[PDB]
């Protein structure tokens, strides 16, 4: 009952249908965003396992425009299009106004259209949360897409599935003290604590977010983050 | 506004059917470009059509107006689109283009032989739709229908060899007396048995 | 059970059950056997006389489509004319952007995806019929495709649609149709009409024919009626 | 009759949809607003209490409308930013056309308008937010107005919408000195009044996020509370309720 | 064990069949007889005006549809006015673009494909009606009947309606005398075969039979009542 | 409107189960099974070949016009497994977007991008509430100029992925399973480490050897980039390859 | 400006010059006017140079999924029409005259001279844009049936190069195609190869 | 560059009596200087109590005759009657405005019975402007026809006249030789004389000739 | 006959403001025409009887006509999901700029007035 909708409240209230993709997206693949004094990672989870699939060809890790790049948890075809429309909405905003688009309101502007969805009868929410990483004069952003539209700012967070035991684990080892070259280490940790298979080479997608811009790390960076 | 135009339809009723003629020429203004193009339909079992003017529109109508002659054939009943019905259709069609002020550039001469009786029809870019014995386009009007008249007021009523003749004659006189003709003609004749095109005819003058 | 109320539902086990009722609602109409030869494509139905009242030819079954293109039907006869008259317009289309005749391959694939553009969507039902699409021409000889209601099209050499397919197809089965002519195939095809036809259930149907190919110089046409009766006679002497 | 629709009178007069939409009100964050003779105040809760929360900037739900009037949210904060984006957009379509700032009324009913719009011609959810707006004009001075999901809306001299209304609004009828009361003296009313409806944890300027509004030298100011002034209100209030003792 | 299927015209039933359209004609089966037998010059309409009400001027079952077609409404009136409009308008436009009278057997075909997009689309019901077209072209008489599955026949004589069996069963009888009969035979043949509809307690009263004629050089002429008393003389007793 | 959606779980497209999959879309997926071909498709680094199953369970039916190796553009070929109506369908829509994409861009259409709109067009199918998703995936090949010989499959949940031999229809598990065991033991496959890899996995995966009216192959190679669809001997070559030993 | 095609026996052979004005001043003089609608279908741009750009352009794209729906060859004749029905329902907006020539398996070298305005008709050689009028006359007493194709390049040269001598709007390298059966053979004549004709 | 109106040329004339109302027109079609044909008379037959008749571009001739059949036989099946001739007149106003920014370049006068059986005629302008009148002519002759029947009809500007009602012959008469005179000095008009005679018992068409130059 | 809504005339404009009022305002419907063509033409009426069928239920659904809406799963069926023009950053329908009352606007987008 009442879990038909996503057009009707439950008599407490509540949205059964945004209830349902959050589960989708706890039911995805684990991801972890830190945000480090001088810049940002973002690090997911490849499914890929199997010899056959290539890396040549899909990236979870997808970058915007030159200075902000996404990570999510949940459907890959609904990424997809979430990242197509984020590319359109930095566009938009870089052809108004000659700027680069600040994090914050492309984050605004997806989290409206990720909303628009929840708010329509006949469609669905979007199975997949949003994890959002930029470089805006001088200070580091992260943020992360909930499926209802809602948005949050974090210094650190885990999401994907066995993500309250990551949020936990980033609990008593994050600080304003760890920077960059150390917030990839803490991450890569953050990540084998649930990985289940004992990553190597291509099991991750690793990106960063200096002034240098977005970057995806090659598989031969991460392999030496992974010697250590 | 034409580009590629059309100079003139003979066509005359005698007894047993219509004889209609038109020369093979477009001319790209004052310039005699194509030479062998030609400019008479033979719609159905019944019923031909000439036509002066823009030679792209006239092939639209061809598109469109052979299209409609399929479409009924394939039905199967029998009911065919008799002679008076196509002036009809063509003089309708020709008068919703007009009024929006985007005319089919054409003056055609549909002649047919249906039910024992025969038809001769006029349609222009306007819509002025009308019926007689004899009729002419462009210079046609001027040089063929005089002659065209005087023959039919003394004998109203012609036979199939004095009709071609009176046709091939009036093709003569605006071979010399009209500056956009050429002197290979089709002549298209229609009786019970069916639509029948001879050409090219050439006029070996003296 | 329950996922077979809308063309947009998927059964547990995979199958678009309101798609697979349509398959098996044309076998509420009689048969329609069509047999590709040498020179062409002959039709013929188990045409169905409802009552003596009628006149000898309502309910055809064997439109034509375009003048090189004929077609046989088997199923609801509204939808199957409402998709005869759909080809109809796909021709004239062709004609009219490219000049010459549609050919048939290419027809039997345009109509084949509007068949099935009516099954993938809840508001719209599918057709509930079946028909063959028959034709010659000198480049490409002599063509049949079959589209079924879920919209697939496939060519076949001998094709049987209706309430009896099964032993039309098996007696379809006996003809080297590859090496023979129309004049050699009517005959054939009536012998099948008769045999296949169950005459406790259905006394008082009309045979009902129709070839294109070389011998009708590619057009598609009924077939004239001395032939018709010779091949009447033909299947009762064997029968 | 039942719960779906949301156009459907049940057999009993109650749209059931509505009913429920004034339900998820009643589990966000307590939000209240205060109405002084020198200024306006609007407190709320913000109880994104984790602690690996940044941006702190400026509001999680004090939002800022126009050069006057402020508003808060509380409900689904996807359909409150929605809300807000439109009222900001009104705003500037009011000053836009009369070149002057839209007065307070002008905009809550054009609000509600809207949030009624969707309790009726529709087939969508309605917009399960209740708003709070501050804000001044020169034809009533300053005002406070709340709203429901169903598109109501009123003029309150002090209200409280969110978690544990029904205590807050209590102790606000009981607790008023109504037409005679300065700024922060409703300040501090206001802090005795989330120290009402706090949950076990004792609150602090981590979860507390005062708001106020004053007409100063023909400028409207709205300033968020910083950090040093809401912990120094708090010991306030702390040593205040304990000599009550 | 098929109530979750015959509900909604888009909705096959697991054996293949459309339920709504079979409900659609026992619409037909709600109207009145009315009989449209042919010979080889005219083509009738006889029709049983619905003695339903009292004191009230009976329905009008033949329409005038143009000079050469004529229709007689066995269903839902709604549906039957509703085609009717249609049928005018294509006879006009007809007209209007050809010159020419519209042929009987296109105008069907048309009226065919109308009545079958109702058929298939979701939120929309088939036409209750079913008609007996009467009509003179050049090819003589003919005599189309349609129904609300969208299927029109081409018939020498056809009955629908309520207990329309027995008119069937006796035209069928007596079809093969029908090609060649003078005006006054045929109507007298139309006339007996809606007789043998009625209960055997009422004969065909002048206040209920709608006699309606097109033929070679007769437009299409209705006769209400009691005009129709040359028609129903001489009809002799059952 | 529409029907409306079904009410149920797995009843409609959109609706979500309580952890969160759509269901409408995994009946999708275990409608390819339907029909019982299978299809394989692998790549050396210069050639890339897909083969599948020629099913044809008649002899009235014309042999030549059944098929299911399409040509999309001259240098993209796909197979498709599932319903044979939508396969055909996401044909033609494959076709269309390539041919738009040159139109557009002025340059052929890498095999990655197509594959990539196709799937975006095939998602959308997943969200909206009377669409169904094509019970058809898709297997393309293809040389752009550099990227190398590639391999890419969509499917109707909208998913696609880099594939260095793949496989799908009903004996799909286990020809991946062959095939991985393929790639983890040696892989140049020039020409002929290739289809003879292609015909022995299908063959090895599904019953005895086949004879070359069952199989249709199509390949596509560095030194001759456009799609050829292998004759009636040439197959026959590599089965007899097969078996002379 | 002088497009040129003739048929051969087998094929056909193209032809055009290689000069786009914009008044009096050359804007480009080795301009490629022999677009390839086809692998071995061709057209000829006379006019304004972007309604002919435009125009080729979508009718290669409309050929090319024809060719590909239909998995053969188009016929010439299917590009003439597609060419036709671009050329005619936009007739007023364009001033496109295009000389689409080429082959096909079933009718051999075929040339089809769409002018401005829509007309669609089969020609044994024609020729178009500004300079054709001066070489009208020279068409038509010097060509003949049956000719080979080398004798057909030989023609197609001398009557551009008498063209583009006259024309101010015609001029530069001759480009030529002989499309064939087994392929197009494309060769540029430039300077000394143009023939040239002793001026008095 | 294209005019999309062209004068053919026509004579009409409409004289309502006390049993009658002739209308009458030349069945010369002109353009420019040019005799397309000399049997397209302009008169059309509505219904059995009214004539109708158009003068000036062809085209819209054909088409507004067109229309106003079509318009009587709606008019027909939705009110189960034949339209007065009063009636139609008003519709055809109606209709003529409705072309008010492209107008039916045609003059149009109604001749027939009213409701009572006495005869009536309505005078059109391209536009739609109708009114009730006792004579009327229209067309390119209009201004020579006019004031003759002013003369004759309507006895204008004589005196001591007894003012006889006008019988059928005399109109006849009249009307021949009305159009006798006119196609002696108008260029537009002559080569035949189609004339319809609208009575209670139905209506007769005589024709005669004219000047054939 | 009315007005308080701006006396909705325009009768004296009629004729277009440029060559480029018309066209340009609803290039939209222009290309949307231009692709049928091209698939009525070429691919089938199947694929313009689906691009119809589709359109309409994305429409449908989006956000009450009173409301900025992005149209999103319309933009990525169109190829319009990678291809950015002027209807995009000009005068963007979130500012719309120009809003009547909300009730009176969302009925005629069913067309109740």
């Amino acid at each position: 009952g009442y879990s038909f909708s996503l057009t009707t409240f439950s008599p407490s209230g509540k949205l059964v249908q945004i209830e349902y993709a959050l589960a989708a997206v706890a039911g995805g693949a684990p991801s972890v965003g830190i945000k480090a004094a001088n810049g940002v990672v973002l690090a997911t989870e490849k499914k890929q396992k199997s010899i056959l699939y290539d890396e040549r060809s899909v990236h979870k890790v997808e970058p915007i425009t030159k200075h902000i790049g996404l990570v999510y948890s949940g459907m890959g075809p609904d990424y997809r299009v979430l990242v197509h429309r984020a590319r359109k909405l930095a566009q938009q905003y870089y052809l108004v106004y000659q700027e680069p688009i600040p994090t914050a309101q492309l984050v605004q502007r997806v989290a409206s259209v990720m909303q628009e969805y929840t708010q329509s009868g006949g469609v669905r929410p979007f199975g997949v949360s949003l994890l959002i990483c930029g470089w805006n004069e001088g200070r580091p952003y992260l943020f992360q897409s909930d499926p209802s539209g809602a948005y949050f700012a974090w210094k650190a967070t885990a999401m994907g599935k066995n993500y309250v035991n990551g949020k936990t684990f980033l609990e008593k080892r994050y600080n304003e003290d760890l920077e960059l070259e150390d917030a990839i280490h803490t991450a890569i940790l953050t990540l084998k604590e649930s990985f289940e298979g004992q990553m190597t080479e291509d099991n991750i997608e690793v990106g960063i977010c200096n002034e240098a811009g977005f970057r995806r790390l090659t598989p031969t960076e991460v392999k030496d983050y992974l010697a250590a | 506004n034409p580009m590629v135009t059309g100079t003139s339809v003979l066509g005359v009723k005698f007894e047993g059917g219509v004889v209609i003629a038109a020369d093979m020429l477009g001319s790209y203004g004052s310039l005699a470009r194509f030479r062998n193009i030609s400019r008479i339909m033979r719609v159905n079992n019944s019923t031909m059509l000439g036509a002066s003017g823009d030679y792209a529109d006239f092939q639209y109508l061809k598109q469109v107006l052979g299209q409609m002659v399929i479409d009924e054939e394939l039905l199967g009943d029998g009911h065919s689109y008799s002679p008076r019905a196509i002036h009809s259709w063509l003089t309708r069609a020709m008068y919703s283009r007009r009024s929006k002020m985007n005319p089919l550039w054409n003056t055609m001469v549909i002649g047919g032989y249906a039910d024992g009786e025969s038809f001769l029809g006029y349609v222009d870019m306007l819509g002025v739709a009308y019926e007689a014995p004899s009729l002419a386009t462009g210079y046609g009007a001027y040089l063929a229908q005089p002659l065209l008249r005087e023959v039919l007021e003394k004998q109203p009523v012609l036979s199939q060899t004095e009709a071609r003749d009176l046709v091939e004659r009036c093709m003569r006189v605006l071979y010399y007396r009209d500056a956009r003709s050429y002197n290979r003609f089709q002549i298209a004749t229609v009786t019970e048995k069916g639509v029948e095109i001879e050409g090219p005819l050439s006029t070996e003058t003296n | 059970t329950g996922y077979d109320l809308s063309a947009s539902t998927f059964s547990p086990d995979g199958r678009v059950f309101q798609v697979e009722y349509a398959m098996k609602a044309v076998e509420n109409s009689s048969t329609a056997i069509g047999i590709r030869c040498k020179d062409g494509v002959v039709f013929g139905v188990e045409k169905l006389v409802l009552s003596k009242l009628y006149e000898e030819g309502s309910n055809k079954r064997l439109f034509n489509v375009d003048r090189h293109v004929g077609m046989a039907v088997a199923g609801l006869l509204a939808d199957a004319r409402s998709l005869a008259d759909i080809a109809r317009e796909e021709a004239s289309n062709f004609r009219s952007n490219f000049g010459y005749n549609i050919p048939l391959k290419h027809l039997a694939d345009r109509v084949a995806m509007y068949v099935h553009a009516y099954t993938l969507y809840s508001a719209v039902r599918p057709f509930g019929c079946s028909f063959m699409l028959g034709s010659y021409s000198v480049n490409d000889g002599a063509q049949l495709y079959m589209i079924d209601p879920s919209g697939v099209s496939y060519g076949y050499w001998g094709c049987a649609i209706g309430k009896a397919r099964q032993a039309a197809k098996t007696e379809i089965e006996k003809l080297q149709m590859k090496e023979m002519t129309c004049r050699d195939i009517v005959k054939e095809v009536a012998k099948i009409i008769y045999i296949v036809h169950d005459e406790v259930k259905d006394k008082a149907f009309e045979l009902e024919l129709s070839w294109v190919g070389e011998l009708t110089n590619g057009r598609h046409e009924i077939v004239p009626k001395d032939i018709r009766e010779e091949a009447e006679k033909y299947a009762k002497e064997s029968l | 009759r039942y719960d779906s629709r949301t156009t459907i009178f049940s057999p009993e007069g109650r749209l059931y949809q509505v009913e429920y939409a004034m339900e998820a009100i009643g589990h966000a964050g307590t939000c209240l607003g205060i109405l002084a003779n020198d200024g306006v105040l609007l407190a709320a809760e913000r109880r994104n209490i984790h602690k690996l929360l940044d941006e702190v900037f400026f509001s999680e739900k004090i939002y800022k409308l126009n050069e006057d009037m402020a508003c808060s949210v509380a409900g689904i904060t996807s359909d409150a930013n929605v809300l807000t984006n439109e009222l900001r957009l009104i705003a500037q379509r009011y000053l836009l056309q009369y070149q002057e700032p839209i007065p307070c009324e002008q905009l809550v009913t054009a609000l509600c308008d809207i949030k009624q719009a969707y309790t009726q011609f529709g087939g969508k959810r309605p917009f399960g937010v209740s708003l709070l707006y501050i804000g001044w004009d020169k034809h009533y001075g300053f005002q406070l107005y709340q709203s429901d999901p169903s598109g109501n809306y009123g003029g309150w001299k002090a209200t409280c919408i969110g978690n544990n209304s029904a205590a807050a609004v209590s102790m606000l009828k009981q607790d008023y000195k109504e037409g005679e009361m300065t700024l922060k003296s409703a300040l501090a009313l206001a802090i005795k009044v989330l120290n009402k409806t706090m949950d076990v944890s004792k609150l602090s300027a981590e979860k507390v996020e005062i708001a106020t509004l004053t007409r100063e030298n023909g400028k409207t100011v709205i300033r968020v509370l910083k950090q040093k002034e809401v912990e120094q209100l708090i010991k306030k209030h702390e040593e205040e309720e304990a000599k009550a003792e | 064990f098929r109530n979750q299927y015959d509900n909604d015209v888009t909705v096959w039933s697991p054996q293949g069949r459309i339920h709504q359209i079979e409900y659609a004609m026992e619409a037909v089966k709600q109207g009145s007889a009315t009989v449209g037998l042919k010979s080889k010059t005219h083509a009738v309409l006889v029709a049983l005006k619905r003695a339903q009400s009292e004191l009230a001027a009976h329905q009008k079952k033949i329409l005038h549809v143009d000079n050469h077609i004529g229709i007689s409404i066995a269903g839902l009136t709604a549906d039957a006015r509703l085609l009717c409009n249609f049928m005018r308008q294509e006879c006009l436009d007809s007209r209007f673009v050809f010159d020419r009278p519209l042929p009987v057997s296109r105008l069907v075909s048309l009226i065919g494909s109308k009545t079958q997009i109702p058929t298939q689309r979701y939120g929309r019901r088939p036409y209750g009606v079913g008609l007996l077209i009467a009509g003179y072209d050049d090819m003589g008489p003919h005599i189309f009947q349609t129904c609300p599955s969208a299927n029109y026949f081409d018939c020498r004589a056809m009955s629908i309606g309520a207990r329309s069996q027995s008119a069937r069963t006796y035209l069928e009888r007596h079809m093969s005398e029908f090609m060649e009969c003078n005006l006054n035979e045929l109507v007298k043949h139309g006339l007996r075969a809606l007789r043998e509809t009625l209960p055997a307690e009422q004969d065909l009263t002048t206040k209920n039979v709608s006699i309606g004629i097109v033929g070679k050089d007769l437009e299409f002429t209705i006769y209400d009542d009691d005009d129709v008393s040359p028609f129903l003389e001489g009809l002799e007793e059952r | 409107m529409s029907r409306g959606s079904s009410a149920g779980f797995d009843r409609h497209i959109t609706i979500f189960s309580p952890e969160g999959r759509l269901y409408q879309v995994e009946y999708a997926f275990k409608a390819i099974n339907q029909g019982g071909l299978t299809s394989v498709a692998v790549r050396g680094k210069d050639c890339a070949v897909i083969v599948t199953q020629k099913k044809v369970p008649d002899k009235l039916l014309d042999s030549s016009t059944v098929t299911h190796l399409f040509k999309i553009t001259e240098n993209i070929g796909c197979v498709m497994t599932g319903m044979t109506a939508d396969s055909r369908s996401q044909v033609q829509r494959a076709r269309y977007e390539a041919a738009n994409w040159k139109y557009k861009y002025g340059y052929e259409i890498p095999v990655d991008m197509l594959c990539k709109r196709i799937a975006d067009i095939s998602q959308v199918y997943t969200q909206n509430a009377e669409m169904r998703p094509l019970g058809c995936c898709m297997i393309l090949i293809g040389i752009d100029e550099e990227q190398g010989p590639q391999v890419y499959k969509c499917d109707p949940a909208g998913y696609y992925c880099g594939f260095k031999a793949t496989a799908a229809g009903v004996k799909q598990t286990e020809s991946t399973s062959f095939l991985e065991k393929k790639v983890k033991k040696k892989f140049d496959w020039t020409f002929e480490q290739t289809v003879e890899t292609a015909i022995t996995c299908l063959s090895t995966v599904l019953s005895i050897d086949f004879k070359p009216s069952e199989i249709e192959v199509g390949v596509v190679t560095v030194e001759n980039p456009k799609f050829r669809i292998l004759t009636e001997a040439e197959i026959d070559a590599h089965l007899v390859a097969l078996a002379e030993r | 400006t002088t497009i040129m095609a003739v048929q051969f026996d087998g094929g056909v052979v193209l032809g055009a010059d290689s000069r786009t004005t914009t008044g009096s001043y050359i804007a480009n003089r080795v301009t490629d006017k022999l677009t390839p609608i086809h692998d071995r279908i061709f057209c000829c741009r006379s006019g304004s140079a972007a309604d002919t750009q435009a125009v080729a352009d979508a009718v290669t794209y409309q050929l090319g999924f024809h060719s590909i729906e239909l998995n053969e060859p188009p016929l010439v004749h299917t590009a003439a029409s597609l060419f036709k029905e671009m050329c005619y329902r936009y007739r007023e907006d364009l001033m496109a005259g295009i000389i689409i020539a080429g082959w096909d398996p079933q009718e051999g070298g075929q040339v089809y001279s769409v002018p401005m305005g829509g007309m669609m008709v089969r020609q044994s050689f024609a020729i178009g844009g500004s300079g054709s009028s001066y070489i009208y006359g020279y068409v038509d007493a010097t060509y003949r049936e049956g000719m080979t194709k080398e004798e057909c390049l030989q023609f197609t040269a001398n009557a551009l190069a008498l063209a583009m001598e006259r024309d101010g709007s015609s001029g530069g390298v001759i480009r030529l195609a002989a499309i064939a059966e087994s392929g197009v053979e494309r060769q540029v004549l430039l300077g000394d190869q143009i023939p040239k004709f002793a001026v008095a | 560059r294209f005019s999309p109106y062209v004068f053919n040329g026509g004579t009409i004339l409409a004289i309502a009596g006390e049993d009658f109302a002739i209308v009458a027109s030349d069945t010369r079609l002109s353009e420019g200087f040019s005799i397309h044909t000399r049997d397209s008379p302009k008169c059309y037959k509505l219904t059995d109590k009214t004539v109708i008749g158009c003068s000036g571009f062809h085209g819209d001739c054909l088409t507004l005759t067109k229309i106003i059949e079509a318009r009587l036989k709606m008019y027909k099946h939705s009110n189960n009657k034949a339209m007065t001739t009063g009636a139609i007149a008003a519709m055809l106003s109606t209709i003529l405005y409705s072309r008010r920014f492209f107008p039916y370049y045609v003059y149009n006068i109604i001749g027939g019975l009213d409701e009572e059986g006495k005869g009536a005629v309505y005078s059109f302008d391209p536009v739609g402007s109708y009114q009730r009148d006792s004579f009327k002519a229209g067309g390119s002759a209009s201004a020579m026809l006019q004031p003759l029947l002013d003369n004759q009809v309507g006895f204008k500007n004589m005196q001591n006249v007894e003012h006889v009602p006008l019988s059928l012959d005399r109109a006849m008469r009249l009307v021949k030789d009305v159009f006798i005179s006119a196609a002696e000095r108008d260029v537009y008009t002559g080569d035949a004389l189609r004339i319809c005679i609208v009575t209670k018992e139905g209506i007769r068409e005589e024709t005669v000739s004219l000047r054939k130059d | 006959d009315l007005l308080r809504k701006g006396f909705s005339c325009v009768k004296n404009e009629l004729l277009p403001s440029h060559p480029l009022e018309l066209s340009e305002k609803n290039f939209q419907l222009n290309q949307d025409k231009m692709n049928f063509s091209t698939l009525r033409n070429i691919q089938g009426l199947f694929a313009p009887l689906k691009l119809q069928m589709e359109f309409k239920a994305v429409q449908q659904v989006q956000r009450l006509p009173f409301l900025s809406s992005s149209n999103l799963s319309l933009d990525v069926l169109r190829g319009n999901d990678e291809t950015i023009g002027f209807e995009d950053i000009l005068n963007d329908p979130s500012q719309s700029e120009v809003m009547g009352e909300p009730h009176l606007m969302v009925e005629y987008k069913l067309g109740l007035l």
